[PDB]
């Protein structure tokens, strides 16, 4: 499609794609004991254990509001690890960061836990909303199954199993029913099904170039005055 | 045809789970290209509507 | 659209160009960014701000 | 071109229709 | 034989978009040294169909220029590559011009071919003298009914499997699935049987093309992206009065939007008087449409193509002086004044005409 | 029975062998 | 010239294009991930025929 | 409406278009006059061969 044409896009004064130690005039320089009288520094060697305790708190303090949902605790754990594995797998050389990446990430995670302790972190609220929307749909299926009724998801699974038999019952010259064929059969069913639903307009433009919004009503004028409520 | 090489059942269940892993990924990429069909011209959507297509960015 | 409206283009890149200078290591940009706004109305008189 | 017309008729030159319908609404969404 | 010379080769699937070579027919001109014209046919359409148009004594186009009826990538005999980026397909032409030792050429196209021709002038203008587009416009046509049908037919063609399907099964498929007579005939003649009758296939890459059209995004051939930019040179547009592809109402504005030198209707943009007929897209078939296209083409090649922008016609070469911008020349002791711009030989790079005439000039003095 | 009954059995073994990269796997393919 | 404001337009005009080509750019990234996925599914197609081969 | 001024534009636009096709319309008028002229010249080509036939 389109690729960045500038070959020097990732160049910095410090090197190629360097976002760990940008070049600045006041660069780090060494210190010599025999000549150093006093010093004021905030660096220390406590980040490793603070990285550990921070993980335990963020996990244990967020589980307070999961109500024993084991599947959510396990899903949240996978998401929590993705937040702590950022420095271990990033392109950025987190080991060469300016003034210590270890202290930087730890202090950054602490600001997240502060919000987690109050149950105000956006990832928490995002989790509650996403889960409630999920359980409502699983309960809708349960109520339909207890009534002996068939779910919309099973009607497709059953409608797709038969469509495969019809295709392989005529596919006798060959006998390699690829995953590609299996896929485009389902998509042909999904498009037909989705179009059947009364969904809000998602694409800007319909079959014509014109937009599918309620505002795309141009001339000619054929609508009369609006009518009132009926008694 | 009834049963054979209970040791063979080791890879029958290994390759079956291995395939289920990469079938889940195939469905991820397949479903994304399916939803991507209704999304066209990011420059024609409002700001708060684009974030809704890419749910999670606002969070 | 932040890519067609020159009003948000100018303000967005201008702010990004100001905060990226935190790598100059003056001090906490969260502290002195408010003083920059005041200093702008001192020397911005030349530009009628 | 850089000479598109008068200021009053400026919003006229934007519409590009996919059909042969006349007259054409000028507003470009 | 002589006038008709089409280089012969086999398509090669290429992983790199730069190692793509174009192949097509070359029509030699009546006269020894003439500038060259590169013409792109409609998508999935045969180059041979345009031969009687460019080899008609009544029109006498070859008297003006040598014609290269060239196939774009994934079409005809040219190499194959999934990308249809007009910038990539434009670089292909520049390599062809280099391999064939063409310094600069006149570009033409029919329908989607016109887009490809105009794109080359947008990306490589210093080596393009002019563009002549026929029933096309630099516009997004994804939602035009005519394009949808073409987009729809190509998708139906993906259902046929030549290995299993018999010759009769194909003919029945086309008649029912393809209603347009011309498209039907075009697709039939694109079917070819490889050596040793291994199997029959389409001359154009059906897979790469359908994905481009079916996806229906910016890289689609129906789309014209802002990335393509502006064409700085001479451009003439000719399309039928009632055309499904270019509607006179609004589809002329893209020409002004993309072509800087386009003056407007009646000077660089014309419509051919005709009736409503879905087959009017194929002007070369109907004499009435063709006679007008040819006359306008010969006028563009004779008087307007390869002429400096600020000059009206070729008549003004050597007698009209263009104003100069101050501080535009390196010489400091230069008295700025009006000048006649330099018009160079069409293949001055790969010949020594300038070196030769310099010697003859000295002999005079 | 004699002719053409082993063609498919050769395609399967061939692919299984082509996928083998380590020497250990190649040995099992020979067996 | 003081081209600072122009540099901000050129980048925005370039991003305007990257957004217009989002569908194509992403679809090409998946064409390689799907290739990797299809390659791993070849091991299951081989095992399903062992019972018939045997 | 009082479309008098519009009628003057429409007539000018049609004349402007005819001037744009002056070359095509006059060339078509001569193709018939040349066909008539060529038809009368067919007689001189016949008499030139009488000596060869005789
Ligand atoms: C380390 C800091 C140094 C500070 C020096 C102090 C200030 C000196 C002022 C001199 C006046 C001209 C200034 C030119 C620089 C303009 C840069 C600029 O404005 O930013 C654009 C810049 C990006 O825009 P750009 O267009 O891409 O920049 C390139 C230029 O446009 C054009 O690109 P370019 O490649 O063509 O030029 C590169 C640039 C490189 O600049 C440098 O590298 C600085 C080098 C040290 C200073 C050298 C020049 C000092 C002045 C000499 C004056 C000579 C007078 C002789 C008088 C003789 C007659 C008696 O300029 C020069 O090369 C200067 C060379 C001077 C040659 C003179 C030739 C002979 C002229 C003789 C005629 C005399 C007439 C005098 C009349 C009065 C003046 C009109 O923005 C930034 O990069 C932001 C970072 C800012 C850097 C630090 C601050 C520096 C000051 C900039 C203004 C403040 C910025 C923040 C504003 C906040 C608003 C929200």
């Amino acid at each position: 499609g389109y690729k960045i044409r500038n070959k020097s896009i990732f160049w910095t004064r410090a090197g190629w794609k360097n976002n760990w130690h940008p070049k600045n005039f006041n660069a780090p320089r060494p210190s010599y004991g025999e000549f150093t009288m006093g010093i004021r520094c905030r660096n220390d060697h406590h980040s490793f254990l603070r990285y550990v305790q921070t993980y335990r708190n963020m996990s244990r303090h967020c589980k307070q509001y999961f109500l024993g949902d084991k599947q959510l605790e396990e899903t949240f754990i996978l998401g929590l690890r993705s937040l702590f594995l950022v420095p271990y797998d990033s392109q950025c050389l987190t080991d060469q960061i300016k003034h210590g990446g270890e202290r930087r990430f730890v202090d950054q995670l602490d600001r997240d836990f502060e919000l987690i302790s109050y149950n105000t972190h956006p990832y928490q609220l995002f989790t509650y909303t996403v889960r409630n929307e999920h359980l409502a749909w699983k309960n809708e299926q349960y109520e339909k199954i207890q009534k002996g009724e068939k779910t919309f998801e099973q009607e497709l699974l059953d409608y797709l199993d038969e469509q495969v038999l019809a295709e392989k019952a005529k596919l006798r010259d060959g006998q390699n029913f690829s995953i590609e064929r299996m896929t485009e059969i389902a998509l042909h069913v999904f498009r037909k099904a989705r179009a059947g639903k009364v969904r809000p307009a998602q694409d800007v433009r319909g079959p014509d170039g014109n937009v599918n919004d309620f505002l795309e009503q141009r001339r000619p004028f054929e609508h009369p005055n609006p009518t009132g409520v009926t008694h | 045809s009834s049963a054979s090489s209970k040791a063979l059942d080791d890879i029958e269940n290994e390759l079956s789970f291995h395939a289920a892993i990469w079938l889940n990924a195939y469905a991820d990429y397949t479903m994304f290209l399916f939803e991507l069909e209704e999304y066209n011209d990011p420059n024609d959507y409002l700001m708060h509507e684009n974030f809704d297509f890419f749910r999670g960015l606002e969070t | 659209n932040p890519n067609t409206e020159e009003n948000t283009i100018d303000s967005d890149y201008l702010a990004a160009s100001g905060t990226v200078e935190a790598e100059k290591e003056i001090t906490s940009i969260d502290d002195y960014l408010g003083l920059v706004f005041a200093i702008a109305y001192v020397f911005g008189v030349f530009f009628y701000v | 071109t850089l000479q598109w017309g008068s200021l009053a008729e400026r919003p006229m030159v934007d519409r590009v229709m996919s059909t042969s319908t006349w007259p054409v609404p000028y507003y470009q969404r | 034989s002589r006038i008709i010379n089409h280089l012969r080769g086999d398509p090669v699937y290429q992983d790199n978009t730069k190692d793509v070579s174009l192949r097509g027919t070359f029509l030699r001109g009546k006269y020894d040294d003439l500038p060259t014209m590169i013409f792109f046919t409609e998508a999935c359409d045969l180059t041979a169909n345009w031969i009687p148009f460019f080899t008609n004594p009544q029109y006498d186009i070859l008297a003006h220029r040598n014609v290269w009826l060239l196939n774009p990538r994934n079409f005809g005999n040219s190499d194959r590559h999934p990308s249809f980026d007009l910038q990539e397909m434009s670089d292909d032409v520049m390599r062809f011009m280099y391999s064939q030792k063409i310094s600069m050429a006149t570009l033409g196209g029919h329908g989607i071919g016109g887009k490809i021709a105009l794109a080359v002038g947008c990306y490589h203008a210093e080596r393009v003298t002019g563009v002549f587009s026929i029933d096309s416009s630099p516009m997004d046509q994804r939602y035009h009914e005519a394009f949808k049908e073409f987009k729809g037919y190509v998708n139906a063609l993906t259902e046929i499997n030549f290995k299993t399907w018999s010759d009769k099964d194909v003919k029945v498929f086309l008649k029912e699935n393809i209603k347009d007579p011309k498209w039907r005939s075009i697709f039939t003649n694109n079917i070819s049987k490889n050596a040793k009758t291994q199997s029959d296939s389409f001359n154009f890459e059906i897979n790469y093309l359908n994905h481009n059209l079916n996806f229906n995004k910016a890289d689609s051939l129906g789309n014209w992206a802002v990335k393509n930019g502006i064409y700085t040179g001479r451009a003439h547009f000719i399309f039928p009065e009632y055309s499904r592809w270019v509607h006179l109402a609004t589809n002329t504005l893209p020409m002004h939007k993309v072509c800087a030198r386009v003056k407007g209707f009646g000077h660089d943009i014309f419509y051919v008087q005709g009736d409503e007929n879905p087959l009017n897209h194929w002007v070369y078939d109907f004499e009435n449409y063709a006679n007008v296209v040819a006359s306008k083409l010969n006028k563009f090649l004779h008087s307007y193509d390869g002429v400096h922008a600020l000059l009206k016609d070729r008549t003004e070469i050597g007698n009209f002086m263009i104003p100069d911008r101050i501080k535009s020349r390196n010489d400091s002791k230069h008295i700025y004044g009006d000048y006649s711009p330099a018009h160079l030989h069409h293949n001055w790079r790969f010949n020594h005409i300038y070196e030769k005439h310099d010697e003859l000039d000295k002999k005079l003095n | 029975q004699a002719p053409g009954n082993q063609d498919k059995i050769l395609k399967w073994i061939s692919t299984l062998s082509n996928k083998a990269t380590t020497g250990e796997s190649r040995s099992y393919c020979t067996q | 010239p003081l081209l600072q404001r122009f540099y901000r337009r050129a980048a925005a005009n370039e991003i305007f294009t990257m957004e217009a080509f989002y569908h194509e750019n992403i679809e090409n990234k998946l064409r390689n991930l799907m290739r990797i996925t299809k390659g791993q599914l070849e091991y299951w197609d081989i095992h399903t025929s062992y019972g018939e081969i045997r």
